[PDB]
């Protein structure tokens, strides 16, 4: 009758290079990555998370133990990546995420020049009548950073919510100062 | 802050003012403070060796 | 604040 929730966000980010690769092929340097959405330590509870990615690559199946959860790689075109999340309890089933790697901009988010792109989604890892092992870790996980913890889903609007408060604030600074301290001189 | 801003500026030209002021009282930087000394010293200086041993 | 002036203002036009 114990239902624990860990909320979890993943997805990748990509950057366009500008221009395709000389003799490679590669246009977007891309890191797909599995974090949590509140601030607290995943590893106190998971083991590894695996990506699966497209057989082309030397090595599809990535690996990574800590809070972070990232791999950096370059690829030319979209597809689908299979993450399985491995627990520190093995009697705990794994959890499997399908994520398309989205590389392209759309024509809207395309006219507005902006050169990230962005897409992760909204998790919820849900465990039902878990192991007292595996409760008490859940229970007992730690603050992760003492910062905060964003998301930037889409970013398109994301970077015109922040642009409204920082081009605000620098051109009202500018003309505070240009304006006042000309005048200041002329007297 | 960024917002008048005069009472923080306008002591600043009160300040230059003062330097101004206190530069014609007896001067900020001296004017060509010690440019030139050709004195050329004696040989020994009887005085300089009576000096040495006087030490 | 006199070459500050200049370069804010050469920013403000180029922004």
């Amino acid at each position: 009758g114990v239902t624990i929730v860990k909320p979890i966000v993943y997805g990748n980010v990509a950057r366009y290079f500008g221009k395709k690769r000389e003799e490679d092929g590669h246009t977007h340097q891309w890191t797909v990555y599995v974090k949590p959405y509140r601030n607290e330590d995943m590893s106190a509870y998971v083991k590894k998370i695996q990506f699966k990615l497209h057989e082309s690559y030397g090595n599809p199946l990535r690996v990574v133990t800590k809070p972070p959860y990232e791999i950096t790689e370059t690829g030319w075109g979209e597809f689908e990546i299979i993450i399985k999340i491995f627990f520190i309890d093995p009697n705990e089933r794994p959890v499997t995420l399908y994520h398309l790697l989205k590389l392209f901009q759309s024509d809207t988010n395309a006219m507005l020049g902006k050169k990230t792109v962005v897409s992760e989604f909204y998790d919820e890892m849900i465990f039902q009548d878990p192991t007292a092992m595996m409760q008490q870790l859940l229970t007992t996980s730690r603050q992760l950073t003492l910062g905060a913890y964003k998301h930037e889903t889409e970013f398109a609007e994301l970077e015109v919510k922040t642009r409204e408060k920082l081009e605000a604030a620098k051109k009202k600074t500018s003309f505070e100062i240009a304006e006042l301290k000309e005048r200041l001189k002329a007297s | 802050k960024s917002h008048a801003e005069i009472a923080e500026q306008a002591k600043h030209e009160a300040e230059i003012e003062t330097r101004i002021a206190e530069l014609r009282k007896e001067g900020f930087w001296s004017l060509k403070r010690l440019p030139k000394v050709p004195e050329p010293p004696r040989p020994k200086g009887h005085w300089d060796y009576l000096c040495e041993e006087m030490q | 604040r006199e070459k500050r002036s200049q370069d804010l203002q050469k920013l403000i036009t180029a922004a």
